[PDB]
């Protein structure tokens, strides 16, 4: 279950 | 004729029992019964003396209660200055293992000694300001236990050998000698009067001498195990021993009989130190428990449990004005309770 | 005061047995070990045996192994030694020695020509 | 020797002994009439502490 | 419903695990008695680190994984992600150097008794620091505040080029060198204690010794394995936005967390000897 | 904000205290070890041998590998150690010497050494044993008019265990007497200690050197013993 809270922090912008 | 001493020794001793028996009437704890306890008490850790490498084993207060001396096993003795907790003196000795140590009642001179045999005297007020040996008494065949002050020149010293020693330091040669023990003389007690002294030996007992005479005033006896430390009762005419067994008998000079008892059950170690207050009602004493306890000396009660230190204590001390009390451990740490 | 009195010496021929009772008196036996040291003539203290408080852990010397057996009544504060099969290099001095410190597992000077907490010793001659 | 011993036992037995209670009573005496000046048993102020913070 | 409500659970447990270990360390280290040494300088050192780097990774992350958004201030998003590092790097140069000094004081027990004092212990804690500040500096300005999709977010915005050059030299820096050196300086340790050169009693103490370190260096070479294992998957691989995806980062930070979680446990109260000092504090 | 007084004490109590941090250098750099052992052992030929590098104590100061080594004898004691034995609770080691080729004194060695391992002040110290009179010892056993068995009993059931490594062209009857009385005193010692310390058996002639080698690495070992108990090791 990404979020984009997740999926941002991780892969950058 | 050995056979005949023997049960003639036999029977003085059984008439002396019988004679120091017809004389107890009362136990000390059936006349302060009816007094008041003195409740808890609680000291605290005024100052804590630090800058020692070995353990530290001897300790002593002065008559001014503001200088104080310890002896350490590095061979080092400092004097601090109890009030702001600076070092006054540092003394480098000749032997590491010291294991006593002695203030003058004037504050000129300090001695020591322990497993070298000599006791070295020490002269503090010198006119360049540097600490030198100021005399090295020797004669002893065993290692010095204690060492007390008489005056300016003379000094009481007990020895392993059972015996103790009374020298004249302005002489240095050995003023008289006192035999009679069986072990080894473990303390030392001077009276107030400064004529009679107690000291114990490693055989369960312990025995009260004159100065001015040299022969043996007194013998008491009672305990099960070494004797290590013997103090004075600030009136003169008590004093209580401490061993190993655990045990703290207070016995008095005048009656000749065990006077009080201080045991309990949770206690199973052995006793290193022993010293009264001004007043004489409290009685602090050093156990092996790395805690010292002060007991009601007219209830045998605990009045107190004092705590902090890591190791064994070794040496307990109280000012001529009861002001503090030092406590010396093998931490190389010395601590102030008040 | 600490006294240990010793009894049951005496003269005896050689292969016999002896019952040594050894009665303390000003402590408590039932916190001291104990043990029995020897002294021949014309020799040193030799230690024998030894037993701790309970009435376990009991050691003898190689020389009387087989021979001795050494126990303690906490009851009344005695200590017993039955020596059987008695040899003629025996014949000695025994004394009755204590412990220095209580509650402990290590007991020093036991053997010492001027130890205090020993009692006078009782003399055991094995001969004709 | 036994003979010194027995001297000192001797000269010993003959002591001028009082009874435990007087002694007892002495003490007690001794004990209460300095309680007043003993800074171990009675605490005094910290203003007249010279060991204080 | 697995990995919805067990995350945070996992979370709080881990982090209190970790507290109270790092509590009862430096419990015993500050109080209690004689506190200054070289070997209790290190441990207290590493324990502080830990805690520090727990305090700071812990609660921030979890709120992240747990929360849509950033609800802290502007200054709370570039100043603890740098606290982070700082504090990692720090515990990976205090275990090197934990490491150094047992390969000091088991090679030479006589011969390094004067270069083992206080003074070259503080020297040595003052430079690690300092090294740890100068590798984690850009961190300030690694992460920003931003905004995404109509909410508050605190993200790596940097250029793809500088990120990742930015995380090979941590990671060049942070675990290459500090595996490299545990791992020769164990092996020499551990030849040296195991030469050709009695009773059961040796042995046993130095098998001890051995699974001991056999058990710290497999922890430290798998405990940050598979976080670096998945940046560079990241950074050189597909890496797809699935669910197993999310189990793996969650699992991965998770296994990272443990490292500063199992520290204390492993270093401070494994021995007999350690813990008599809960016998002073109470 | 002070006199003149106060500020001159606090700086005498600074001189002070560096002079005591000067000599705490001196201090922690030299290992002190206790030598013990009773008459007819050998103690003097050892000491005699180690200075090549009413007193009370006899102090004896060598350099190995600048290492300061400090070694402290019992001089003029009336044979009662029951004392003053506490005031070497912190020595680095104990070094007791035991003359293995009187048999009348064996089993009493045994109740001075057992005596030393179950000490309450003592556990954490660790014991050198040095068996010195080995050549005398030899010479006894292959006489053949001195039994051991007639001591002790065990000794008639005891044999040459299998890990036995002797010197080259060594008599099998002397190494059994002597690996015997080395069992001995080391199941006198791991009866107890729980690992706080370690006994070290060797075996001297009294005519050799190198013994002043293997106390040295024993000390290291003991050193080493400590590191393990520093970095939890163990
Ligand atoms: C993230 C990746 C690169 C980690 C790789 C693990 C490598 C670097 C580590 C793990 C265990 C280590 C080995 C352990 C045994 C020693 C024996 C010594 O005589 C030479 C080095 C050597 C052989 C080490 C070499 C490096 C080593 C192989
Ligand atoms: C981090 C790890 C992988 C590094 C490996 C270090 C190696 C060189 C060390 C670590 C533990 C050691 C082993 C421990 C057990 C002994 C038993 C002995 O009878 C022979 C050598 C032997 C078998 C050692 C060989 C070398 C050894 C394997």
């Amino acid at each position: 279950g990404w979020t984009l809270n997740s999926a941002g922090y991780l892969l950058g912008p | 004729e050995l056979d005949q001493l023997r049960q003639e020794a036999e029977q003085l001793k059984n008439q002396i029992r019988d004679a120091r028996k017809a004389c107890a009437d009362a136990t000390l704890s059936q006349i302060t019964n009816n007094i008041d306890p003195v409740g808890r008490i609680q000291m605290r850790t005024r100052r804590t003396l630090r800058g020692h490498l070995a353990k530290i084993y001897a300790m002593h207060w002065g008559t001014d209660s503001r200088l104080l001396v310890s002896a350490s096993q590095d061979g080092k003795l400092i004097i601090w200055d109890s009030y702001t907790t600076n070092k006054v003196h540092a003394i480098p000795l000749r032997s590491s293992w010291v294991m006593t140590c002695a203030y003058a009642p004037s504050g000129n001179y300090v001695a020591c000694g322990g497993l070298d045999n000599i006791c070295s005297i020490y002269n503090l007020k010198t006119r360049e300001g540097n600490v030198r040996v100021s005399r090295e008494l020797a004669g002893h065949t065993g290692y010095l236990s204690c060492c007390r002050f008489l005056d300016d020149n003379q000094i009481v010293t007990s020895s392993g050998d059972t015996t103790c020693a009374l020298w004249d330091i302005e002489t240095g040669q050995q003023t008289t000698t006192f035999t009679g023990h069986t072990g080894d003389v473990m303390s030392l007690s001077l009276a107030p009067d400064t004529r009679l002294f107690v000291s114990g030996a490693c055989d369960a007992s312990a025995k009260l001498w004159d100065v001015r005479e040299g022969m043996c005033r007194q013998t008491f006896t009672g305990h099960e195990s070494d004797i290590n430390a013997i103090c004075f009762f600030p009136n003169g005419n008590a004093f209580a021993t401490g061993s190993d067994d655990a045990t703290c008998r207070l016995f008095d000079l005048r009656a000749d009989q065990e006077l009080m008892t201080y045991s309990h059950d949770n206690i199973i170690c052995g006793i290193t130190s022993v010293s009264f207050s001004k007043s004489g009602r409290l009685l602090l004493a050093g156990y092996d428990d790395f805690n010292c306890n002060v007991w009601d000396a007219l209830k045998a009660d605990r009045a107190g449990v004092l705590a902090g230190h890591d190791n064994r204590v070794s040496c307990l001390g109280v000012t001529d004005d009861g002001m503090a009390v030092a406590t010396g451990s093998w931490d190389s740490f010395l601590k102030i309770w008040n | 005061q600490v006294q240990l009195q010793e009894s049951g010496g005496g003269l005896v021929q050689p292969g016999g047995s002896l019952r040594l009772s050894c009665a303390a008196s000003g402590f408590t036996f039932s916190n001291y070990k104990m043990n029995w040291v020897r002294q021949a003539p014309g020799k040193g203290l030799e230690w024998v045996s030894d037993i701790s408080q309970s009435g376990a852990s009991i050691s003898y010397t190689g020389s009387v192994k087989g021979r001795f057996t050494i126990s303690r009544d906490n009851a009344k504060n005695t200590l017993y030694l039955q020596m059987n099969s008695l040899k003629p290099e025996d014949t000695a001095v025994y004394y009755c020695a204590r412990c220095p410190a209580p509650f402990t597992r290590d007991c020093f000077d036991v053997t010492s020509t001027t130890y205090a907490y020993r009692g006078q010793g009782t003399q055991v001659t094995v001969s004709s | 020797q036994a003979r010194k011993l027995v001297e000192q036992l001797k000269m010993e037995a003959n002591i001028d002994r009082i009874k435990v209670s007087k002694a007892a009573a002495d003490l007690m005496a001794y004990c209460e009439a300095h309680a007043k000046e003993d800074p171990l048993l009675t605490p005094v102020p910290a203003s007249e502490n010279p060991f204080r913070e | 419903h697995p990995e919805a409500v067990i995350v945070p659970l996992l979370f709080a447990l881990i982090f209190l695990v970790g507290t109270v270990g790092n509590t009862l360390v430096l419990a015993v280290l500050l109080r209690g008695g004689q506190a200054v040494s070289t070997t209790n300088l290190f441990i207290l050192n590493l324990g502080v680190a830990d805690l520090c780097f727990i305090l700071c990774c812990v609660p921030f992350q979890a709120t992240i994984y747990t929360l849509d958004g950033w609800v802290f201030g502007s200054l709370l998003c570039k100043a603890v992600h740098f606290l982070i590092f700082l504090t990692m790097h720090a515990s990976s140069f205090t275990l090197a150097a934990v490491s150094l000094d047992r390969y000091l004081a088991i090679r030479y027990p006589l011969h390094s008794r004067e270069l083992r004092t206080p003074r070259n212990a503080l020297a040595a804690i003052g430079l690690i620091w300092g090294l740890s500040l100068l590798f984690s500096g850009p961190y300030l300005s690694y992460y920003r505040q931003s905004q995404l999709a109509n909410l508050t977010v605190c993200h790596p915005a940097w250029s793809a080029p500088r990120r990742r050059a930015m995380d090979i030299c941590t990671f060049v820096f942070s675990y290459l060198l500090p595996v490299l050196v545990l791992g020769l300086t164990y092996a020499r340790t551990l030849r040296y204690l195991w030469r050709a050169v009695a009773g059961s009693g040796a042995r046993r103490a130095k098998r001890k010794v051995t699974r001991m370190i056999l058990i710290v260096a497999a922890l430290f070479c798998l405990c940050w394995m598979p976080h670096h294992a998945l940046i560079l998957c990241v950074w050189f691989g597909q890496f797809p936005l699935t669910r197993a995806t999310y189990a793996l980062r969650i699992l991965s930070h998770l296994v990272s967390y443990a490292n500063s979680c199992v520290n204390p446990i492993v270093y401070a109260l494994v021995s007999k000897h350690f813990r008599k000092g809960f016998r002073t504090i109470c | 904000t002070l006199s003149a007084e106060d500020k001159a004490a606090v700086e005498r109590s600074k001189m002070i205290e560096k002079q005591l941090q000067k000599d705490k250098q001196v201090y922690r750099r030299t290992l002190r070890l206790l030598l013990l052992g009773a008459d007819n052992s050998g103690k003097s030929t050892i000491v005699k041998q180690m200075r090549i590098y009413t007193s009370g104590i006899f102090e004896t100061k060598f350099q190995v590998d600048k290492v300061n080594f400090h070694m402290f004898d019992v001089g003029a004691q009336r044979d009662e150690r029951r004392k003053w034995i506490q005031c070497f609770n912190d020595v680095t080691a104990i070094i007791f010497v035991v003359d293995s080729s009187d048999y009348n004194r064996l089993q009493e060695a045994l109740n001075d050494f057992k005596s030393i391992w179950n000490n309450r002040w003592l556990r954490t110290i660790s014991v050198i044993l040095f068996l010195n009179k080995q050549d005398l010892l030899a010479e006894k056993v292959l006489a053949g008019k001195s039994k051991i068995e007639d001591y002790f009993p065990e000794f008639a059931r005891y044999t040459t265990p299998e890990d036995a490594t002797p010197e080259p062209g060594e008599d099998p009857r002397v190494t059994r007497a002597k690996y015997f009385i080395r069992k001995e005193f080391v199941d006198i010692s791991t009866a107890s200690g729980d690992g706080r310390h370690i006994c070290y058996p060797h075996f001297t002639c009294a005519v050799d050197t190198e013994n002043a080698r293997r106390i040295f690495n024993d000390c290291k070992d003991i050193i080493l013993q400590m590191n393990l108990r520093e970095y939890n090791l163990v």
